[PDB]
């Protein structure tokens, strides 16, 4: 009973010519359906802590044991598939694409994974139902105010059934009062299918609604500072 | 670290990617002015060996220009050879024109009458065969036929022709009747060309035209291709200048037209590669507009800031036409000297090839001007614009 | 065009 | 039923900035100018091969036995044998004149000959290039001839007037008498394209045998074959059965240097519209590789939401390829209003410089023409769409090794 | 006297459908070695209001003259002098040239006002000595850290004697122990050589070590609105 199991995950970086360990000997483990937070300072390397259990950094030091299978034996085309069902990615720098509009940019991993096309306009525009923003669909997000285009982002990964979250500062670019809608629909999805999400943020105020409470600053942590 | 203030900020805007690719893409207007050079001097190359070999074996056969006079005939004592020395010429003889046809007991033909003093030195005298110049005596009347001209005549050694001048007639009060003597021939001569078929050599004191003197002198050129800028010159008086033009007017003039059809199809390539500076530039300001605020900040004048984006748009055309005339007048001299790397060609002619000095130079020259007009709009651009109000 | 020749076989 | 690989990227060449709505003028006027001109470049190229069988090879024999120098006595036996050879449609004696014309104080090289106006009809297209009204006064017994366009220009002649010739005299002999000039009345001109408009004149073959003081004798045999790129196998073939040898020719030798010339600029301007091409697609990696690294956000978005290396490769394959068919289509409007108009073109530019060029003097014709085909349009297209998919297809490589984790995503 | 006499500096850039306002009735005064603070709101004019003590703009209303100088009758081959050895620019959105070196950069300045080569090797290699970048002197600012490549545009136009040094948020991507101790460098010019230098900054904390500390809101500055 594990879906992603982390131990001694050091991370080199380029630093002035040199490969400092930002992180070194971090464990995390990911239950399923488990609700954890991820607070921490601004370059401490909780940014890039999501890079390495969702694919997109190189683990020259361990391996990420998601469901059972590490990572570092596969390919670069074997990880492709399995960051679009199975993680999602959520940031805190709009993200999103201004070429097309609010409902073409959920369906956008519905249409990498060769799904059907009556599915496609079938489980989208009832994400934007759930956040408020169907009314909104075809609009150009480059007009809009400033939480408006960024509750967009929310739902865009949660349209194929995900199993991971790697959320970066939710409440970012909106408001407080639009903060907590998306907050009472992210509790829905463990009572529909069972899913868990964690969350990285650097405040204090946010992190205590998840049931486990937990640090990270550089890696280094016994109980609890 | 340069004295010129103007060439430090740009050694290090060509190189900036150390990439197997990224090097490539900003070197891509060399490559375009390159290629539109060597594929425009190799190609004008043999096209200017077809006209080298065309004068050779025509104008080099037949008199260019004779200086004849405009009553008539010339006399040779009013005009001697001492008082002709003009531009262009190296050597003066005597020599006679006039429309002649002949008339032989199986058919007629067509030529004109080119007569010779067997005293000087002629070029038709290794193009002779078995024929000596010697039997071409005043009074005797001796004519040498071409090869194509005797062919089609029936006309061996050892005959009796007759040639009737219609041009020179005596005009008689009772009516019209054209001068013709008894002539006879002596040999047959060939020379390989087309110039055989209308052309005998006949002695230079003839009574069947007009008046004993001559009508003109032949004169040679260095260069014919220039007959028209040295027809405006000083000349003697009671005389007139005739040239080639008259007869093979519209052979070597057909020549010159091809030419500014060819080179003008060629010129696209670099009329294209001219347009890739204004793409390569006018990207490149809108990539960099952080930098020209900076050169504004620190102190610099609008009117240089403009010359600094015209040197990325020159040195693709001084070092892309000085290497595309070195591969082109490579290409154009070992064409086919080591192996034939362009095709088996089914002519078996043995194409030469000819590359003049003068026409590299002009052509470079053109590749370093519409490359330096094109340049002017994307400079114009990064100076213009305010440097606070567009960005920053 | 330009490239003549006026090479004739009996 | 748009596919997954092209995407939904006619959005994305819909960008905002400062000068690039000039940038994207050139890139489609550049491509389309060695384009636009390689479809008329081949239209006149076509137009010279149609004019060619209709008045240079309709209006000369193809295959020329002629005698060596012996009057033929039984040449109504060697006619039999001729017609029947497979591959010789028809079959008329000819005799050769060389003579000349003396009237107004000139000099012209004319080259007469005697064919016969019943059967003319047959073998070459001469009689459908006249400018009289008809033709059917050559009879026999009123001394006809018939000049070329070339001709009148320097004579100054028109139809109806007398003028004199030089004819030889065949003496049995080797001497010379006098000359022999006749009286003959011209009933019209004849007009042909650029080369036998001064050189070319018609006798009947009734009114030539009393030149020659002869009975029933000819010195050549023309005829036409239905094949005429092998025109050196049905000349040999056809003259060893009337004699042992004669003197073979072919038009080959004398009109064939025009095939050579016309295929010698389809090897030269089609290889040199590779170069014109491969530096106008020089333009498209010019807007390729700027419009990734301004671009590169949006990159790191789909590795994120799990896309293939296939598919991030695709996009700027597909996106290159939108900026060569706006320009390669922009070619063919312009490549079927010139072709198809191209007679008031031509005319248009030598009234106003002052002096004309392709003069009907020692080239093929006087005008230009233009005979566009659909099959050299279909090639122009696929040779300009081959040049740009090698061009984008490196900067698609080198955007397909993108790290997202660099870039601030 | 006096450096700098600003008066009644009313402009008007390009918004709206008739240009309104962004400055307007602004009566500076700059002294020579006096110590000065312009804090405001991010929009309001705090940014845009420098463009027009240096030279870079029209005003079009009033006129603006640097030690005795109209800048108005002057060319734009005039302002080009003028903006090399007596004022000086420092922003904070990293405006610095990559394909040069951190020893080339700073010598940029050096080389428009065509001095000696004996200038060149001597005095752009102080300015890193002082600042503590001298040991990186011959690397490129593409490969640097966050806090490492800020200071680099901090000691730039300080390599010609400056007067006016005009100051776009000094503090803007760099680490809060290394912002003070340019200001210590900052501090010290006007005991060896005397020169005045404004610092434009959006708190106040971080502007209380100079003299007189103004404002900037909505170009309506008596005292401290
Ligand atoms: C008689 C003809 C052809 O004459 C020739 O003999 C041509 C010369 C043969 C060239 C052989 C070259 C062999 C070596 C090639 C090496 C290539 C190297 C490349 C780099 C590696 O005379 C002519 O030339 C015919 C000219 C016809 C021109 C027709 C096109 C004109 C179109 C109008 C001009 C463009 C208008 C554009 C308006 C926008
Ligand atoms: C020798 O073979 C005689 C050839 C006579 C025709 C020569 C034509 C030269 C110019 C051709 C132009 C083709 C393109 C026309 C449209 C631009």
């Amino acid at each position: 009973k594990i879906l992603l199991q982390c131990d001694n995950l050091c991370k080199r970086y380029q630093e002035g010519s040199v490969q400092t360990d930002v992180l070194h000997n971090v464990s995390f483990s990911v239950g399923e359906g488990e609700m954890m937070a991820i607070v921490g300072s601004s370059g401490s390397g909780k940014s890039t802590l999501l890079h390495l259990l969702g694919g997109l950094d190189t683990p020259t030091s361990g391996d990420v044991i998601f469901n059972g299978q590490p990572m570092s034996k596969l390919s670069s085309a074997a990880k492709a598939e399995l960051r679009n069902q199975k993680l999602g990615f959520i940031y805190q720098f709009h993200h999103l694409l201004p070429d097309f509009t609010a409902l073409e940019n959920v369906a956008m991993p519905l249409l990498i994974g060769k799904k059907k096309p009556a599915e496609i306009n079938s489980r989208a525009l009832e994400m934007l139902k759930a956040v408020g923003l169907d009314h909104r669909a075809n609009h150009r997000p480059s007009e809009l105010s400033g939480g408006e285009r960024q509750r967009v982002a929310i739902a865009r990964a949660l349209v194929n059934n995900p199993r991971l979250v790697l959320a970066d500062e939710p409440t970012g670019n909106l408001d407080a009062r639009n903060a907590d809608s998306i907050f009472q629909l992210l509790g829905e999805l463990n009572r529909l299918q069972g899913t868990a999400f964690l969350v990285v943020t650097h405040d204090l105020q946010l992190a205590k609604r998840m049931s486990r409470q937990l640090e990270m600053r550089d890696g280094r942590l016994t109980a609890e500072l | 670290y340069q004295p010129v203030a103007l060439f430090i900020g740009l050694r290090y805007m060509r190189g900036r990617a150390a990439d197997r690719f990224g090097r490539f893409v900003s070197w891509l207007s060399t490559i375009g002015i390159t290629l539109g050079v060597m594929a425009l001097v190799t190609v004008l190359s043999v096209m200017n060996g077809f006209e080298r070999e065309l004068q050779n074996n025509i104008l080099g056969l037949m008199p260019q220009a004779i200086l004849s006079s405009e009553h008539g005939s010339l006399n040779p004592q009013q005009l001697p050879e001492t008082a002709v020395k003009l531009d262009g010429v190296n050597r003066v003889a005597p020599i006679t024109t006039g429309d002649v046809v002949l008339q032989s007991a199986r058919s007629v033909a067509v030529g004109v009458m080119l007569g010779i003093d067997p005293a000087q030195k002629d070029p038709l005298t290794p193009y002779l065969v078995n024929v000596k110049q010697t039997d071409l005596e005043p009074g005797k009347y001796n004519v040498i036929l071409g090869e194509q001209l005797a062919s089609q005549l029936g006309v061996n050694r050892g005959d009796q022709i007759r040639v009737m001048v219609p041009s020179a007639s005596q005009f008689t009060p009772m009516g019209r009747i054209p001068s013709q003597r008894l002539f006879n021939v002596i040999g047959t001569f060939a020379a390989n060309s087309e110039v055989d078929g209308y052309e005998m050599l006949v002695n230079i004191e003839d009574a069947s035209r007009l008046m004993g003197n001559i009508t003109g002198w032949r004169l040679w050129l260095d260069e014919p291709l220039k007959v028209d800028s040295l027809s405006q010159q000083k000349l003697p008086e009671g005389s007139k200048w005739q040239d080639w033009r008259d007869r093979k007017g519209e052979l070597f003039q057909a020549v010159r037209m091809e030419k500014n059809m060819m080179g003008l199809l060629l010129s696209l390539i670099v009329a294209v590669a001219a347009f890739n500076i204004i793409t390569s530039l006018g990207l490149m300001v809108m990539e960099k507009q952080g930098e020209v605020a900076i050169l504004q900040t620190q102190g610099l004048t609008p009117r240089q800031i403009m010359m600094v984006f015209m040197v990325q748009g020159a040195s693709a055309g001084i070092i892309g036409a000085i290497l595309g005339a070195a591969l082109g007048a490579l290409l154009a001299s070992q064409l086919n000297n080591l192996m034939p790397i362009i095709g088996v060609l089914l002519d078996g002619a043995a194409l030469p090839v000819a590359i003049e000095p003068l026409q590299v130079i002009v052509i470079a020259l053109v590749a370093m001007a519409i490359a330096l007009l094109s340049t002017l709009y994307p400079s114009w651009r990064a100076a213009a614009t305010q440097p606070a109000e567009a960005l920053r | 065009c330009s490239s003549n020749a006026k090479i004739d076989q009996l | 039923p748009l596919s997954l690989l092209i995407g939904l990227r006619f959005s994305r060449g819909r960008r905002r900035g400062g000068m690039v709505s000039l940038i994207s003028v050139i890139s489609t006027i550049g491509i389309a100018l060695g384009v636009a001109v390689l479809i008329v470049g081949l239209s006149a190229m076509n137009g010279f091969e149609r004019e060619l069988n209709n008045r240079i090879l309709a209006v000369v024999p193809h295959g020329e036995i002629e005698a060596v120098d012996q009057p033929w006595t039984n040449w109504q036996e060697a006619l039999d044998h001729v017609q029947k050879v497979p591959g010789i449609a028809a079959a008329a004696p000819y005799i050769n004149f060389t003579g000349l014309v003396e009237s107004g104080a000139n000099l012209r090289a004319i080259q007469v000959k005697g064919v016969n106006p019943q059967q003319e009809q047959r073998l070459s297209a001469l009689p459908s290039f006249v400018q009289g009204d008809a033709w059917r006064n050559f009879k026999a017994g009123e001394q006809q001839i018939i000049i070329g366009k070339g001709v009148a220009d320097a004579l100054k002649v028109k139809q109806g007037d007398w003028v004199s010739i030089m004819i030889p005299n065949s003496n049995p002999e080797h001497k010379l008498m006098q000359p022999k000039r006749v009286r003959l009345h011209v009933a019209g001109i004849l007009q042909l394209s650029g080369q036998l408009d001064h050189s070319f004149a018609m006798i009947p073959l009734a009114d030539a045998q009393q030149y020659l003081d002869m009975g029933s004798s000819v010195s050549g045999i023309a005829l036409k074959m239905t094949d005429v790129f092998n025109a050196n196998k049905l000349v040999r073939d056809a003259g060893e059965v009337t004699n042992s040898y004669v003197y073979i020719k072919s038009w080959i030798g004398t009109y064939g240097y025009m095939y050579r010339d016309i295929q010698m600029i389809r090897a030269i301007m089609y290889l040199a519209m590779v170069l014109v091409i491969g530096v106008a697609c020089f333009n498209i990696v010019s807007t390729l590789v700027m419009a990734v690294k301004d671009k590169s956000g949006d990159i790191a978005v789909l590795r994120t939401l799990g896309a293939k290396d296939g598919l991030i490769r695709a996009i700027f394959v597909w996106y290159g390829l939108l900026a060569g068919l706006f320009g390669s289509l922009c070619g063919v409007i312009i490549g079927v209003v010139v072709s198809l108009q191209l007679t008031p073109i031509i005319e248009w530019i030598e009234k106003l410089i002052g002096h004309q060029f392709l003069s009907s003097d020692i080239y093929f014709i006087d005008f230009l023409p233009s005979e566009l085909h659909w099959l050299d349009v279909f090639y122009v297209l696929v040779t300009a769409l081959l040049l740009s998919l090698l061009a984008s297809w490196y900067p698609a490589r080198r955007a397909s090794n993108i790290d997202p984790a660099r870039v601030l995503s």
